[PDB]
DNA sequence: ACGGCGG
DNA sequence: GATTCGTATC
């Protein structure tokens, strides 16, 4: 049929994964199917095409007929019923049971219900459970006909916003992250492929130019089967059809380290920022990139470069954070960084580490604060008929109040800084 | 080849019931082809439940028979449950033949209706004895909400046979043949439709044929010219 | 009352009268006789051939199947999770196809679907890949998931030159034996800008009010490309000329404020031969503009004191 | 009647005679109605120019006493959601023209105002049922609508 | 009051507004008032409209003093007269004597309801008014086929279940009594057909002409390609329906008139689309 | 007359 | 995209 199709791997030395990630999936496989095994669930993540279900089919077909077919998945409570039929599976029945099939998780109702049933069955009680994996395929969500909800599973498809911090936590749950296949593996494969095809590709004389695409295709894409399906569509061509592979989206601290130090394939700073909003505007438009930019701009030479730089960028970004949500701000605060960056960017310095901002544990420390404040506002209502406004609660008493009723209570109420001391 | 009539109203409504409850089994309904019997029969999406109901050629009032897989000729097709619960849903000659399936619908007001379902040629893939009377286990079953229980267990003594759906419960005396020669858990959604498809075609005994907690449990029951079949897995351990 | 349209009258209906992306279209016909065609996503600008272009392989593909095999899907129509849950039924129906030909289902403007349905279209992709074919034709390929594109060959369809339109703008007079100078006939072209659909409305547009297609009668019903005077006015030397064309080929032309200050950013990143602080102070400057024309200050003042801020930041 | 009108509704004109100004657009869109042939058209200018006046007064030229059976106007003061380009439009343009006047007229005032989704999917309903079918879209700021939407669209410019 | 009319019957009225209530539920009605009856007029996206028609023989009363028009018309919502009468049924029971009443240009449409105790009155706000266009050929007919209520009520009712997204009907009358009408589905089960018998007691009279009423000809057959959003528009009428007369011309105009039992006179026209045939012709003659 | 067909 | 550790291989 189609090449990625017909060449699929027989055996697992045919498969393209990295030898350390295999080592690691089949200790992991194979202890998960051990009678009482501390793991439960296998959730693997990564790009697409990266041998993620391809490994787990050639590994239970191994370990299945060893201690005992992988039952996948066909996508309100259809899902339910297919579990309440999939714990079944015990010994005599051990399959492998995959979940490459995500019952609906952009429906909020249905996605709470994945959570809380894939919770479910992390603390079952029964004493016998089938092995099992979940395989989610990390893909950035395009930008929608205007969705105004911009929720977390609308901006990227991954498997944090599919679980919940507690499940993706859950001591029993073991998580293997996956990587976009080398240009190793990809050469060896796609050079195996041609091996088998060297037939018509030798009568339609591309045989002997085979290596240059098998290398510009190795180079361009991490996808296996894209790589498959380009070289196919190649290979039966006739004429100079121009080369055309699928579009990855790169990663937020990847677009950070491109604003700040910029890009080797590309040395023109207008047409990497032009085509990084082109095809990412989805991250590019958010406000965490611009918090982003200001958390790590001082990761570049470690924070050893002129202060006038570092003055301006943030001047920059203030100007920029009063122009409204418009599509200039972004295109004017991510140009001046990496102007200012590369005029004072030379040879000989060893660039730091980039980090995520801390904004939202500024957040969450202002709820703490709010919450604490409450209790003081109606305490004093009820106990001493006072009402104080939450601005002299911040500014005022958060620090006196507490002082005096627990100094008082040296010799109900607040005894420590409203909302933790000041560090 | 194949052209299949009924021409009766109970027949049409025991008809009706088992196709449900097939369709509500699988999405798509299986159906086989025998020149001595109509063989229906759905799957379950992790391979635990086999529900399986026979048409005899005396339930037609003609049975002419001339994808093929040799065992017998026998021909096996794969058709829509939800397209076919409603062609199926007073009616004077239902008639069913045969790449799309074939069903004639003839009123008692000769209203003629016509329906073309797609169908999909595919191959054929074919203790102690318990046998309580039907409407007993029936008004406990139609008790039971699918979403609030979801196994049932089926304890049988020789003093006396208690069903408890959990913890909602009930107990019958000691039951016409229950032969020995124990407890049970198998699901809820299925055993309600199955014993539902029986009491449609008034003119009402279920067989309960179960070894091991391991084994799968069958049910049986009897019409003049339907057989039912049930056949579903229980926890091994 | 009976004549349709130019663009629909002269739409093509053989992969042969497709004209530009040579490599391409020849590619497309030798899918359509070989057979085995796989999973498409044909991108490209308006006015290309990405549509006429799967219709035609459909056609000369399937044939007299071209009924029961091509279940042709649009933003038009709903395509839910649900309605992926059509092609379902479409793609499980076995019809009897000459060997080496597949069912198609064209998936027009796949890049306005919900993400839903395309986490379904790829469940119908991988389990119905051997008996139907997917064509998704979309104007940016990034609006559909990767998952997807994974499974498909990817064919970007690139900007019609002006030989391919004009080449096409001559069989259409021809048989339309309608009157024309070159001159006419490149305005066209150049107030085209790589559409055919809008050569063929210009040229229709400009046939029915005079007749003759001439360089005059073309312009005084078809204007020029503003985004080229927006250039044009952004790269003036003095301000003097700049603020000449904001005021008489924008202003009293009736082009909007906030279309100016719009087409003025597009141009500005997409401009050559000016540094990069310079560009990027000038989107600053067409940002601010931006902002104050949003507020409710839609007047021409503010587009003269950008031009001003425009010009201070250039010479300097 | 007419007597108590403000001016800007009372001196509305009723026939493309008495629209002054635009004189190009008017004489390409009277040979057009003339020869018969209609293509989708699109109005663009600054606000009080006569856009509206001009197709009302042309839609009234191509059909007469059916212009209420003929032409569905839809503008900003109605929903234009996608539900209602699915819907009422396409149900509107598949339907049959009663053989009155040869096609149907279709007038979307203030398209601009309409949403993404609503004119990414009123493109297949112009060019899909353009044998029976007419647009028109009038609109004061072209940067609010899709480019594909203005590829299928003939553009006339109103001046000042 | 230019209008009064007086009526103990409710039951025929609340009818007719249930007959109503399928061409959309929340929007405007056009209420024409003349000397022969009181009539309710109802058009969606103008392609379907219905003519409900309540003679003065249903009403004991009926005055009509306006003399310098001939007829009046008015337009009120439907939801708000939908949601006072359903809050108004619900002592239904009682011997209730329903007045209408309209007192002309800019006056509310009244609504009083005496129960001999209790006199509720209703003013119901009138709206401007934008519905005749949409009218057959009456020397253009190339079919018409008497049907009966029940069995064309059956017949949308199966339709319905079978979600036919877009249907179709067929109208040949061959040489000999072959008088053949079919309405088939395009729906997920694919092609159905429901056939109507030929017998007289379901179809009184199928006639089939050249596109004019007059000449009869037997072997061809008239299709007609509607939208089923628009043909279950008529299911609400036809459940009360005792005879159905259906009726198109050449124009794609389907007019379907149900008569109840005198009961009321519902008149529904429909609009055929643009547009299968050779495969509804292979179909049945099959 | 009772069972089935908001985030 | 950067650093740091760790291989595998020529
Ligand atoms: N040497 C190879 N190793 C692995 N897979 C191969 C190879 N050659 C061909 N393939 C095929 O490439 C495809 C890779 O699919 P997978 O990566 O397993 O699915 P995936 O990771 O979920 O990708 P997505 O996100 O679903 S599109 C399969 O269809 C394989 O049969
Ligand atoms: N390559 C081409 N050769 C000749 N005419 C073409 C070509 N491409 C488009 N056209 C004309 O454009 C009209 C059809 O437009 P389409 O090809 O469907 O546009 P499109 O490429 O699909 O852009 P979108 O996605 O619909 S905005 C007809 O008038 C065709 O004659
Ligand atoms: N060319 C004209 N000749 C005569 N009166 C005109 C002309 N253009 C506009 N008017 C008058 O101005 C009024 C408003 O113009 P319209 O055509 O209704 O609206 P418009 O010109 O389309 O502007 P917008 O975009 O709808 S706000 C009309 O009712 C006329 O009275
Ligand atoms: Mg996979
Ligand atoms: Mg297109
Ligand atoms: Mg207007």
């Amino acid at each position: 049929e189609q090449w990625y199709e017909k060449f699929k791997p027989n055996c697992l030395e045919q498969v393209a994964i990295h030898k350390r990630k295999l080592k690691d999936v089949q200790e992991a496989l194979d202890a998960m199917f051990l009678p009482n095994a501390k793991h439960r669930i296998l959730l693997l993540s990564g790009p697409s095409g990266c041998s993620k279900s391809t490994v787990i089919k050639e590994l239970s077909k191994i370990l299945v007929p060893k201690y005992r077919k992988v039952t996948e998945f066909r996508g309100m409570e259809s899902f339910s019923e297919f579990l309440k039929g999939a714990r079944y599976l015990v010994m005599s029945n051990l399959s492998l049971i995959l979940i490459e099939d995500l019952p609906n998780v952009f429906h909020i109702d249905t996605r709470r219900r994945f959570q809380q049933l894939i919770l479910q069955w992390l603390y079952s009680s029964e004493p016998l459970l089938p092995p099992l994996v979940i395989c989610i395929t990390e893909c950035e969500i395009p930008e929608n006909d205007n969705n105004y909800r911009k929720f977390g599973i609308d901006y990227t498809f991954s498997a944090e916003t599919i679980m919940n911090k507690e499940i993706l936590m859950h001591p029993r749950l073991k998580r293997i992250k996956f990587n976009p296949i080398n240009s190793t593996l990809l050469k060896k494969h796609l050079k195996f492929i041609c091996v088998q095809n060297m037939k018509m590709l030798k009568e339609k004389n591309k045989w002997n130019k085979r290596q240059e695409v098998i290398d510009y295709i190795a180079q361009e894409t991490g996808d296996i089967r894209s790589a498959i399906t380009t070289l196919q569509f190649w290979a039966t061509s006739s004429g100079s059809l121009p080369i055309s592979t699928r579009e990855s989206t790169i990663s937020y601290f990847h677009a950070i380290g491109k604003v700040i130090h910029g890009s080797h394939s590309t040395n023109n700073d207008n047409e990497m920022i032009n085509n990084l909003f082109e095809n990412s505007n989805n991250l590019l438009s958010k406000e965490d990139f611009k918090l982003g930019i200001l958390e790590n701009y001082n990761t570049f030479n470690k924070g050893e470069f002129s202060i006038s730089d570092a003055s301006s960028i943030v001047d920059c970004l203030s100007e920029c954070d009063n122009m409204n949500g418009l599509p200039e701000s972004n295109e004017y605060g991510l140009r001046e960084v990496r102007k200012t960056f590369r005029n004072i960017s030379k040879q000989g310095h060893n660039h730091g580490t980039v980090y995520f901002p801390r904004e939202w544990k500024v957040r969450k420390l202002q709820n703490s604060f709010k919450v604490q404040a409450e209790d003081w506002l109606n305490v004093s209502l009820y106990k001493y008929n006072a009402v104080h406004s939450f601005r002299n609660i911040t500014l005022e008493f958060g620090y006196y109040a507490p002082l005096i009723r627990k100094c008082q209570s040296y010799k109900i109420d607040v005894v420590d800084r409203i909302g933790g001391p000041i560090e | 080849s194949f052209k299949a009539t009924i021409t009766e109203s109970g027949k049409q409504n025991i008809w009706f019931r088992a196709i449900y409850v097939l369709s509500t089994i699988q999405d798509d309904i299986k159906i086989t082809v025998t020149t001595n019997e109509l063989i229906a029969w759905s799957m379950n999406e992790t391979d635990t439940t086999l529900c399986q109901v026979r048409f005899q050629k005396s339930f037609f009032e003609e049975y002419e028979f001339k994808g093929v897989q040799v065992i017998h000729k026998l021909y096996s097709f794969r058709v829509n449950g939800r397209h076919l619960t409603t062609i199926s849903r007073g009616i004077k000659s239902f008639t069913i033949a045969v790449n799309r399936l074939i069903v004639v619908i003839e009123m008692d007001s000769l209203i003629v209706k016509e329906y073309c379902p797609q169908f999909q040629p595919i191959k054929y893939d074919p203790i102690n004895y318990i046998c309580c009377n039907s409407t007993l286990l029936k008004n406990f079953l139609d008790n039971c909400n699918v979403n609030v229980t979801d196994e049932v267990k089926l304890e049988i003594n020789v003093h006396r046979l208690s069903i408890t759906a959990f913890s909602m419960s009930n107990t019958i005396s000691t039951l016409e043949h229950y032969c020995l020669f124990k407890s049970i858990i198998f699901k809820l959604k299925d055993f309600k439709n199955f014993i539902t498809i029986g009491p449609s075609w008034k003119t009402d005994n279920i067989s309960l044929w179960f070894c091991h907690p391991g084994d799968p449990i069958l049910m049986q029951m009897q019409k003049p010219g339907v057989k039912l079949e049930l056949v579903e897995v229980t926890d091994s351990n | 009352s009976l004549q349709l349209p130019w663009v629909e009258k002269y739409r093509p209906q053989v992969l042969s009268d497709i004209v530009g992306n040579k490599e391409t279209i020849d590619r497309l016909q030798q899918i359509a006789k070989d057979g085995n065609m796989p999973h498409m996503i044909i991108s490209g600008m308006p006015g290309i051939g990405k549509t006429t272009s799967v219709h035609c392989l459909a056609h000369e593909l399937l044939g007299r199947s071209y009924a029961d095999g091509v279940l042709e899907l649009n933003a038009s129509d709903d395509r839910g999770i649900d309605v992926v849950r059509q092609i379902k039924h479409f793609a499980q129906k076995k019809l009897h196809l000459p060997p080496g030909k597949h069912k198609i289902v064209i998936l027009d403007e796949a890049d306005s679907m919900t993400a839903g349905a395309q986490q379904a279209l790829r469940r119908t992709m991988e389990l119905y890949s051997n008996s139907t074919r997917f064509a998704f034709a979309c104007n940016q390929s990034n609006k559909i998931i990767e998952p997807l594109q994974s499974r498909c060959a990817i064919l970007r369809y690139s900007k019609l030159s002006d030989e391919d339109v004009l080449k096409r703008l001559l069989q259409i007079i021809k048989l339309e034996d309608v009157k024309y100078t070159n001159d006419g006939l490149e305005a066209i072209i150049f107030t085209a800008e790589g559409d055919m659909r809008q050569a063929i409305n210009n040229l229709q547009s400009t046939v029915a009010g005079h007749g003759l297609v001439n360089a005059d009668n073309v312009f005084k019903i078809v204007d020029s490309p503003h985004p080229l005077i927006v250039k044009k006015m952004l790269l003036a030397s003095n301000l003097e000329d700049s603020i000449q064309i904001l005021r008489t080929d924008l202003w009293k032309k009736g082009y909007s404020s906030i279309d100016i200050v719009t087409t003025s950013f597009r141009v500005t990143k997409n401009l050559a031969q000016v540094k990069e602080s310079v560009r990027l102070e000038m989107i600053k400057e067409i940002g601010l503009t931006h902002m104050r024309i949003l507020e409710g200050v839609g007047t021409y003042l503010q587009l003269a004191s950008m031009l001003a801020k425009i010009h201070k930041l250039n010479n300097k | 009647s007419k007597e108590n009108l403000p001016w800007v509704e009372k001196y509305r004109p009723e026939t493309l005679d008495e629209v002054y100004g635009q004189n190009e657009v008017i004489t390409t869109v009277r040979k057009f109605v003339d020869e018969g042939k209609l293509p989708h058209l699109l109005f663009y200018g600054p606000p009080g120019t006569g856009k509206t006046s001009t197709i009302v007064a042309l839609a009234r030229e191509i059909y007469g006493k059916n212009y209420s059976n003929m032409v569905l106007e839809l503008n900003a003061s109605d929903d234009r959601g996608i539900d209602v380009v699915r819907n009422q439009i396409k149900d509107f343009a598949s339907t049959r023209q009663i053989f009155s006047k040869g096609f149907k007229l279709i007038i979307l005032d203030e398209a601009d105002a309409m949403t993404n989704a609503a004119q990414n999917a009123l493109r297949r309903v112009i060019e899909r049922y353009t044998k029976n079918t007419r647009f028109c879209v009038l609109a004061n700021y072209a940067h609010k609508l899709t480019p594909a939407l203005l590829s299928r669209c003939t553009r006339f410019r109103f001046q000042p | 009051n230019k209008f009064s009319a007086s009526t103990v019957h409710l039951e025929h009225i609340t009818t007719a507004l249930s007959c109503l209530t399928p061409f959309g539920s929340k929007d405007d009605v056009l209420i024409f008032i003349d000397a022969d009856g009181l009539s309710f007029v109802r058009e969606n996206n103008h392609v379907i409209k219905i003519q409900l028609l309540l003679s003065r023989e249903l009403f004991m009363s009926y005055s009509y003093r306006n003399e310098t028009e001939d007829h009046m018309k008015l337009c009120v919502k439907i939801n708000h007269i939908l949601d006072s009468v359903s809050v108004m049924n619900r002592n239904s029971d009682d011997i209730v004597e329903c007045t209408l009443s309209y007192d002309g240009h800019g006056s509310p449409f009244v609504l009083i309801f005496e129960d001999s105790f209790i006199s509720e009155r209703v003013e119901y706000s009138t709206y401007l008014i934008k519905t005749n266009g949409l009218e057959l050929d009456r020397e253009r007919i190339s079919f018409e086929a008497i049907i009966k209520g029940e069995a064309l009520h059956s017949a949308l009712k199966d339709l319905k279940e079978i979600g036919c997204k877009e249907c179709y009907v067929y109208a040949k009358t061959e040489a000999n009594d072959e008088n053949v009408f079919a309405l088939i589905s395009k729906s997920q089960l694919g092609f159905s057909k429901i056939k109507l018998p030929s017998n007289r007691s379901i179809l009184e009279k199928l006639q089939v002409f050249d596109g004019d009423s007059t000449t009869v000809i037997d072997g061809f057959a008239v299709i007609g390609f509607f939208d089923f959003t628009s043909f279950d528009k008529i299911r609400k009428s036809t459940k009360i329906a005792s005879k159905v007369l259906f009726r198109m011309d050449v124009h794609g105009v389907l007019s379907v008139n149900i008569l109840s039992q005198p009961g009321i006179v519902i008149e529904v026209c429909m609009l055929e689309k643009e547009s299968a045939q050779t495969e509804i012709e292979l179909l049945m003659e099959t």
